[PDB]
């Protein structure tokens, strides 16, 4: 029901030194 | 020498096939040497002999690609008797990409290289026919 | 486990307002939104625009073309001419090549 | 390219030869669009600094609008001058070198033979 | 209250004002495009008396 | 003029503001050791300013209305619950610890801004230098994990070096039994169930890292509870100090200028506390965060900037 | 008093208000008189039209 | 045209300067009034198309699309009130502004005399659409959907821009009145063939084709109801309008450069209509039906015969209306159970008796039930193709069969059967969504009554 | 840093390019370049960290080599034809080595490997300067000798810059490197058209500058240096998401934004000279450029990444930034295409 918003698993993919 | 690489267009396709093969192989070797230089300067190797290995590898691969391209192109110009057809050059680029795959051991690279090099070579033939300009002079 | 609010519980919108129309939780807003929608959609648009269109005359020159076709068939049957020539343009207006 | 034309004054905004052009109306759509840019700039400034919009810094918004319309008017006079000089140069060169810009002497469709490409 | 009656309900002039303004601009365009008024091989007619224009 | 290069040039330089008592002091100690009253007396006598200990609602008592807020805004952290259930599977422990570190950082920034601006000294009850104490106390007691400690130390080595340490430290040592008895004499129901091992860990951290680390750059005065009383005694020991060790001597007007431009920018202070390290103990989630932020903005004096809320008595908004 | 930390922009800075209003009206006046003078110069540079 | 566009602009200040409670009513009512104002374009009492300026115009082809675009805005606003009810005022206003900007840009695109304005706006219709999808969609595939939707379109459009600039440098103007009287046979050559490809593939990706159609179902599935409506109804018609306008300057290369695309369309029609059988997601079913329908438009436009253009225009209008309607219907049940699967709710005729008549009538318009205009288009397209080659009716007919099949399957397994007794949350139907279905349907009746309006330039 | 030192250094930075612009002699253009690259360094190394020191080294060595090459070119054009400024009767080798060195300085591909690093190692207000104010004087030189530049070399350089900028910024998490690669690509555009029309490269430069300056301002607002950091704007400064998204979509080259105007009016002027292939490839890869701007828009505005328990404080506090120029430039960088005729000529 709720609008899905990004979780830690999603944010951690932008968290490295390279994409 | 540029007269050499221009000897490719002194006679139409389906002629001096061996000369076209040699010219395209030399061009492939040129491009492979450039790439190997850029790949040894950047991302260097653990050993000078390994760098020379990489050089020879890339160069022989590029040369084989150019060889197959030119050869198949002139052969198709010789068989079906349609020298002014970009489809022969498409076939040639496709054989070159199939080579590129054989060397890399990847059917995906084979398909992608085919469908890309064929397009590129067909457009090159179209540009030589319809008189396009790649690096034109400013005229306005 | 990181902090978030729990997924809420669905609500019966008719629970508190049984005379609910679907627009807003505040009744007055609900009723007036309903009334404005109905008015401006059915009473105004679907009626007056429908009439405006039904009373557009000679839409794309349809009645005029019929009247003139009648005029022309009449004139041409009364004056011996045929009803349609196989050539739109008088050849005198046309100069074909001097092919040799 | 026009920089090296005769009479080019270096770093001159309005060379006084542009005073023969019809100046722009002040209600020109371009000027009253620059005005909207100024108003929206005031709005976004109030938004970023967390201020009430449409009700804060009315002097700031007026200043934005005036400055935008001012720069607009003058920059626009300049651009008009430039396009006019371009047309001037073009027509002059055409008059000077007519043999390179001859007439069309176009025929009518009675003499032309256009092919017919059916749809079947 | 009169202010709270107009702080809202005053927004009911924007869209109609926009319609009027658009009609005005269309008239301005029509005015600009008057280079063939009564100068068309079809509809080119002699002018009636007291008829200063075929159309604005 | 809001401080800047221009005001600094025209004047408002720091070195001329200072006097014999323009000093930063942090009277540290264990729980219920007697820091607040001693700080108050020192402030009064030396003419310094007193900064009460920084808790959960400092950033509120120092902003806007200056009143407390609802806890969903001020950290969602509770000390009472920390003592009730320390090993909670919700993360209140490190949430509280980091919120408190950030509050003490904000407090130290405000204190320096005051000192440099006006030249008046300030007295603190703790500091960002004596906040790893409770953290290590927790970790030694399995209240938190090592990842939280690494997060804490990262934010520490990001924020702390940019600030000048204090001039004097005043540690009032009290045995763990004495404090474990005072905590019961105080009668706070939640504080009474604190374990003596937690307090011993605090004391050990102090003795082993803090004091020997701060005795290289600031004068440490270690007192027992009988010297802690008669606060004129500590004042007398302060008035006759020789500040000859620390970074406050290799300073100048421009270093002070830059440090002041920093500490007067609270957002640039707290920047490194919000770094996107996604700990499940402080990561808040978009729905929760947005609900909280929208409510906070619906708060009377917080919808707009200060001076632009007519809802609280601001008038000339159409003229700013 | 509602804000413990007395705000900036609590009571206006009047120098900026005055300067802004003056600049605005001066720019409008300059612009209008300049447009009129430009119209006149154009007209008299070609047959008053 | 300004009298239709400037009100659509002032709608924005009306949206923002309005009290949070009266923001929906005002905008909805004035959008209805603007849809009304747009009905003057039908005052065409001659064969001389309406030119209002050097930039804005409206032919019999653009007028229906403009009226549909002006009429869909209030319906989208209404459909978008049950969701957004728990969102903040500013978010609601932003949604409404996105929709209004879409309306405005589309009216411009359809009113444009020049192809560069058409292109700029054709591309500007990506920003609000992408925002709507990725910001108010519900699942995580929002983002991949928006990416596909952006980049299919852009990779197709760039060559179009290059070709338009080439035509400019060669002819002097990209005006559509001038490029129609001042035309020349295109010498058959690989250069002009690549020009054809550049001019066409952007629209073909936007119709879409069969080979390139994966961006559409991802979007519709992951798009909120309003985005789905506008997309299906208008943002596909955009490509057909572009092709119809630009195919005059590509003659006669369209005679032999079409076989690939006619063929792909005729076959993908069957493929997609068959997919619509083994499809668990109702929205995906609607999307694949849309693809099956637009294949006919592509083929018709490719053969470029009068009957063909006429059927294509009728099918565009009718499909837009009925697809918007079907998406509204699906979202109705979605708002109750919050699932897009067509197997969960399969007895809804025992609770929503009236809403089922909307399902019935739509699925009848989805298939070709006469005298619907969904049928006249299909019929005249079939006739044009039969004239083209008498072997097209085979595929046309099997598509017809599959169409009836999956529409009946939809309504049966959704409404008919045994009710799902665990669905205690099946609130009765809202007056608002009922008005929505009524507003989608009645115009179909009225058009069926007066089809002369949606024929096109050919008739 | 004291105000006297700041005055001298910033005045020198400003003066450098002015001399280059306002000078007829090439030698004084060279000394202007040198003023620029001598004064910019202390502003890089001010932070005094290893990253700053190595950024300074990589910048200094590269710029010094390029300056020596330009000086060789000037000295050869002096030995020949006995004048200082170039002329039609000048060796193409001289002209092309000059162009290569000017590219080296600007940071065009394949002379770009130093710009992303040098921009990642320094603060943001200097990256702004580096990428906007230091790319002019070289472009001044190139615009004074545009009739003499070889079109083959600049076009190869341009397609290379486009491809490498796209492919490089495609997989960057740090924002400064994204801006570096954006600079590389937009400079490739600037250069692809210079011999045909240099009144358009100046336009593209102005637009790229007014586009990147407010982006850098946004980053400096919360000292944001990663994707995950800007993801937190919805909690810290949500009033900036609109302008951010619009400026990004413009930088990418989307209508109806004025970042599309340079792309469009350059493709046009190129096909007026029959450069179909170059413009085609350039556009198709500017699409890829747009891709990661779009991914970034996702991360920042069109969805809401997780936040922290401490940003509540930043919400409590007030903010004096940004200034008036951010809004001005961000509006004149997205909503000005309607005035394109005024912008183009
Ligand atoms: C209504 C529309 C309003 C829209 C406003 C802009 C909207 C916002 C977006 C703007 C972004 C795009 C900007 C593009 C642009 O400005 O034109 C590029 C423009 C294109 O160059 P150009 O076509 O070759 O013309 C310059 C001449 O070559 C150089 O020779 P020149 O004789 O033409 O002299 C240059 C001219 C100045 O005119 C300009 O060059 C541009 C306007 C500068 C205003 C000065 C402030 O005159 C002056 O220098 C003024 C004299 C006073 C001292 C200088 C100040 O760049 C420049 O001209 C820079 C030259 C140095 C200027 C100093
Ligand atoms: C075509 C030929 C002509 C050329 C074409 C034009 C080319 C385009 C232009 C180039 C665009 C790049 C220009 C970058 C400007 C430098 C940016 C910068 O350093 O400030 C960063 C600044 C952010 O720093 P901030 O937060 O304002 O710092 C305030 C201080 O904290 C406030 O505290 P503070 O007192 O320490 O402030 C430091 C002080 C700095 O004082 C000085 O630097 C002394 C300078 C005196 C020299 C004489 O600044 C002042 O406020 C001066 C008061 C004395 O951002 C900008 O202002 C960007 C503006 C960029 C201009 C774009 C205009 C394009 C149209
Ligand atoms: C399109 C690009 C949109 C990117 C998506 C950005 C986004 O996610 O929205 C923020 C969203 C954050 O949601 P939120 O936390 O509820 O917003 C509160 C923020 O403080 C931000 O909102 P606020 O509460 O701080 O600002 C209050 C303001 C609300 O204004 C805003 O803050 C947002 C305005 C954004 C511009 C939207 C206009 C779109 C025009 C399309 C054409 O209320 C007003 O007084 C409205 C005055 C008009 C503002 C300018 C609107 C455009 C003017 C159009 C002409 C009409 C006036 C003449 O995420
Ligand atoms: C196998 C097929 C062999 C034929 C190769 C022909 C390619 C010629 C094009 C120029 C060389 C580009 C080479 C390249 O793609 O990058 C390789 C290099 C990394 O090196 P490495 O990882 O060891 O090699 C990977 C190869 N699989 O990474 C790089 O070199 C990146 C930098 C390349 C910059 C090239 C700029 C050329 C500009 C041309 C105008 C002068
Ligand atoms: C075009 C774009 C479509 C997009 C969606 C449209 C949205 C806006 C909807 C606004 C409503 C307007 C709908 C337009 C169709 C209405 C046309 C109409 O009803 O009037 C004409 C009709 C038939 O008469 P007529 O057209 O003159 O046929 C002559 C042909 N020889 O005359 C009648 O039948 C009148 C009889 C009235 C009885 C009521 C029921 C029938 C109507
Ligand atoms: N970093 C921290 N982590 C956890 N709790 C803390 C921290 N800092 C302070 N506290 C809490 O503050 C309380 C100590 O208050 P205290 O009684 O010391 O007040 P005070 O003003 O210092 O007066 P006194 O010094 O006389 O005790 C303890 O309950 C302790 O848990």
């Amino acid at each position: 029901a709720r609008q899905w918003q990004p979780d830690i698993e999603w944010a951690e993919q932008f968290s490295g030194a390279v994409m | 020498v540029k007269r050499f690489f221009e000897s490719y267009h002194e006679v139409p396709d389906g002629t001096q096939c061996h000369r076209k093969t040699y010219i395209t192989t030399a061009l492939g070797g040129i491009c492979g040497i450039i790439g190997s230089a850029y790949s040894v300067s950047l991302n260097p190797a653990d050993s000078t002999l390994e760098a020379v290995a990489r050089v020879g590898r890339y160069t022989f691969t590029a040369a084989a690609i150019g060889a197959m391209f030119g050869l198949t192109t002139c052969v198709s110009a010789q068989v079906r008797e349609k020298p002014d057809d970009p489809l022969n050059y498409f076939i040639g680029g496709c054989a070159g990409g199939l080579t590129l795959g054989a060397r890399t051991h990847s059917y995906g690279t084979a398909a992608m290289g085919c469908v890309y090099m064929g397009t590129a070579a067909a457009l090159f033939k179209i540009g030589k026919l319809e008189g396009w300009e790649l690096f034109p002079t400013p005229k306005v | 486990q990181w902090q978030e609010d729990p997924e809420p519980e669905d609500e019966n919108v008719y629970a508190k307002n049984p005379d609910f129309h679907g627009y807003d939780s505040d009744p007055v807003v609900d009723v007036w939104n309903m009334r404005a929608v109905f008015f401006f959609g059915f009473s105004i648009v679907l009626v007056f625009g429908t009439t405006f269109v039904a009373y557009v005359p000679d839409y794309r020159m349809q009645e005029w073309a019929r009247r003139e076709a009648e005029r022309l068939v009449k004139y041409r049957e009364v004056n011996g001419l045929p009803i349609m020539e196989s050539n739109y343009f008088d050849p005198s207006k046309i100069q074909l090549p001097e092919d040799d | 390219m026009m920089n090296g034309r005769p009479g080019h004054e270096p770093l001159k905004f309005l060379p006084d030869e542009a005073r023969s052009l019809p100046p722009p109306k002040l209600n020109d759509p371009r000027l009253v669009y620059m005005g909207l840019l100024g108003y929206c700039t005031g709005l976004m400034d109030n938004m970023l600094r967390m201020r009430p919009v449409m009700r804060a810094g009315l002097h700031r918004q007026l200043l934005f609008v005036t400055s935008f319309v001012f720069a607009g008017y003058f920059y626009l006079k300049r651009q008009n001058y430039l396009y006019a000089v371009k047309d001037h140069d073009m027509f002059g060169y055409i008059k000077l070198h007519p043999e390179d810009f001859p007439e069309k002497e176009k025929k009518t469709y009675a003499e032309i033979l256009e092919p017919f490409h059916p749809v079947r | 209250t009169l202010f709270q009656l107009l702080r809202e309900h005053w927004v009911h002039i924007l869209v109609p004002a926009g319609f009027v303004f658009g009609c005005y601009l269309d008239r301005k365009d029509d005015e600009k495009l008057t280079a063939f008024r009564n100068k068309s091989m079809l509809f080119q007619r002699e002018l009636r008396p007291n008829e200063e224009v075929t159309w604005k | 003029l809001r401080y800047g290069l221009l005001a600094a040039i025209l004047g408002d330089k720091t070195t001329k503001k200072l006097h014999e008592y323009s000093r930063v002091i942090t009277v540290d100690g264990n729980i219920c050791s007697g820091k607040n009253k001693l700080a108050k007396e020192i402030a009064q006598q030396l003419g310094m300013k007193h900064y009460p200990e920084a808790g959960i609602q400092y950033s509120s008592t120092t902003t806007g209305d200056g009143r407390p807020l609802d806890i969903e805004f001020s950290g969602s952290c509770s000390l009472e619950k920390f003592y009730d259930d320390p090993k909670s599977n919700d993360g209140n422990s490190y949430r509280l610890q980091s919120w408190l570190y950030a509050s003490r950082l904000l407090q130290y920034a405000d204190a320096l801004e005051h000192l440099l601006s006006t030249g008046q000294g300030v007295v603190l009850e703790r500091s960002i230098y004596s906040d790893f104490v409770f953290l290590e106390a927790m970790y030694n007691q399995g209240y938190i994990r090592k990842q939280c400690v690494d997060h804490y130390n990262e934010i520490k080595r990001l924020t702390l070096p940019e600030y000048l340490p204090p001039h004097a430290v005043i540690y009032i040592d009290v045995p763990v039994p004495e404090v474990q008895s005072r905590i019961q004499k105080k009668g706070d129901p939640h504080e009474m169930k604190v374990t003596s091992a937690y307090l011993q860990d605090i004391e050990n951290a102090y003795k082993k890292t803090f004091l020997p680390k701060m005795s290289e750059m600031c004068e440490v005065l270690v007192y027992d509870s009988w010297e802690a009383e008669d606060p004129t005694k500590v004042v007398e020991d302060i008035e006759y100090l020789k500040y000859n060790k620390g970074p406050w001597l290799k300073q100048d007007d421009w270093t002070f200028h830059y440090l002041r431009m920093l500490v007067q920018d609270k957002t640039e202070v707290l920047n490194y506390t919000t770094i996107p390290v996604y700990l499940p103990e402080i990561t808040i989630g978009a729905h929760q965060g947005s609900r909280i932020y929208n409510s906070f903005r619906e708060l009377p004096g917080r919808k707009y900037a200060p001076g632009y809320n007519a809802e609280v008595g601001d008038k000339w908004i159409w003229l700013k | 008093k509602f804000y413990v930390r007395e705000p900036v922009n609590a009571k206006p800075n009047w120098l900026a208000v005055g300067l802004s209003v003056g600049a605005s009206v001066f720019m409008w006046i300059y612009l209008i008189q300049t447009h009129n003078e430009d119209v006149l110069e154009y007209k008299r540079r070609n047959g008053l039209e | 045209m300004l009298k239709i566009i400037l009100p659509s602009l002032m709608l924005l200040p009306l949206t923002w300067l309005s009290s949070p409670k009266k923001t929906w009513t005002n905008v909805t009512s004035y959008s209805f009034l603007i849809s009304l104002t747009s009905l003057t374009l039908l005052w065409q009492t001659d064969e001389n198309y309406k030119n209002f300026s050097n930039m804005f115009s409206s032919d019999p082809l653009s007028t229906p699309l403009i009226i549909l675009t002006a009429w869909l805005l209030p319906l989208m606003l209404m459909a978008s009130q049950n969701h957004l009810k728990k969102d903040n005022n500013v978010l609601q206003k932003l949604y409404i502004s996105m929709l209004i900007s879409l309306q405005i840009l589309l009216i411009m695109t359809f009113s444009a005399t020049e192809l560069i304005m058409f292109y700029i706006l054709f591309e500007a219709t990506l920003i609000p659409t992408l925002i709507i999808i990725t910001r108010w969609g519900n699942q995580t595939e929002r983002l991949n959907a928006g990416i596909y939707f952006l980049f299919y379109t852009l990779i197709g459009s760039i060559p179009l821009l290059i070709a338009l600039i080439l035509i400019q440098n060669h002819v002097g103007t990209l005006n559509l009145m001038i490029l129609s009287f001042t035309t020349h046979t295109l010498d058959a050559s690989w250069s002009n063939n690549l020009l054809w490809l550049a001019c066409m593939m952007a629209f073909l990706i936007k119709m879409p084709l069969y080979g390139v159609h994966l961006w559409l179902p991802k979007a519709h599935v992951e798009a909120p109801i309003a985005g789905s409506m506008i997309l299906a109804a208008i943002l596909l018609k955009l490509g057909s309008y572009g092709m119809i306008r630009i195919s005059i300057i590509l003659d006669p290369l369209t005679k032999y450069m079409a076989y690939p695309f006619i063929l792909l369309s005729l076959w993908g029609m069957i493929m997609t209509s068959s997919i619509c059988l083994r499809q668990t997601d109702l929205k995906s079913l609607i999307a694949y039906s849309s693809v099956s329908h637009m294949a006919l438009v592509i083929a018709s436009i490719m053969i470029q015969t009068p009957w063909s253009f006429m059927g294509a225009t009728m099918l565009m209008i009718a499909h837009g209306l009925t697809s918007s309607l079907l998406f509204c219907l699906a979202n109705s049940n979605y708002e109750r159970i919050h699932s897009r699967t067509m197997i969960m709710a399969r007895g809804l005729q025992m609770v929503f008796p009236l809403m089922a008549t909307w399902w019935l009538m739509a699925s009848l318009a989805n298939l070709a039930l006469p005298p619907s205009i969904n049928l006249m288009g299909e019929l005249f397209i079939t006739m044009s193709l039969f004239s083209w080659s008498n072997f097209t009716i085979i595929l046309m007919g099997i598509n017809i069969i599959i169409t009836g099949m999956y529409s009946m399957y939809m309504i049966i397994t959704t409404q008919r059967g045994k009710l799902t007794n665990h669905m205690i949350n099946l609130q009765p139907s809202h007056t608002r969504e009922l008005t929505l279905m009524a507003l989608h349907m009645i115009p179909l009746i009225l058009l069926t009554t007066s089809p002369k309006l949606i024929t096109g330039l050919t008739m | 840093m004291n105000p006297i030192t700041l005055a001298i250094i910033y005045f020198t930075i400003f003066l450098g390019p002015v001399i280059t612009m306002s000078s007829t002699n090439l030698m004084l253009m060279w000394v202007g370049l040198e003023f620029s690259l001598l004064a910019i360094i202390p502003m890089l190394i001010n932070k005094k960290n290893p990253r700053s020191t190595e950024a300074a080294t990589k910048y200094f060595v590269t710029q010094a080599t390029a300056s020596m090459i330009i000086l060789l070119a000037i000295v050869l054009n002096y030995k020949q034809l006995g004048t200082w400024m170039f002329q039609q009767q000048t060796n193409g080798l001289i002209l092309n080595m000059t162009l290569m060195a000017l590219s080296m300085k600007l940071g065009l591909a394949p002379f770009h490997f130093w710009l992303p690093e040098v921009t990642q190692g320094i603060p943001l207000h200097m990256g702004l300067i580096l990428l906007t104010w230091q790319k002019i004087a070289p472009l001044s030189i190139l615009i004074q000798i545009y009739p003499l530049l070889n079109s083959t070399i600049i076009l190869m350089l341009a397609i290379t810059s486009i491809f490498m900028g796209a492919w490089g910024g495609l997989n960057q998490t740090q924002m400064r490197k994204i801006m570096a690669y954006s600079s590389i690509a937009h400079m490739g555009w600037m250069l692809a058209i210079l011999p045909y029309n240099p009144s358009l490269t100046l336009l593209n430069l102005m637009i790229y500058i007014i586009l990147t300056a407010p982006m850098f301002m946004a980053l400096m607002l919360n000292n944001s240096m990663t994707i995950n950091s800007i993801s937190l704007l919805w909690n810290k400064t949500p009033a900036m998401l609109t302008m951010i998204s619009l400026m990004l979509l413009s930088l990418g080259g989307l209508p109806p934004l004025t970042g599309f105007l340079p792309k469009w009016i350059i493709i046009t002027e190129l096909m007026k000279n029959n450069c179909l292939i170059m413009a085609t490839l350039m556009a198709m890869m500017a699409l890829l450029n747009l891709f990661f701007y779009t991914r970034l828009i996702y991360s920042t505005s069109l969805t809401m990444f997780p936040t922290n328990n401490n940003s509540k404080m930043m919400t409590h506090q007030t903010k004096t930034k940004p200034n008036l120029m951010f809004s001005t430039l961000a509006i004149m960088s997205t909503m000005t295409l309607p005035l394109a005729p005024q912008l183009i000529t």
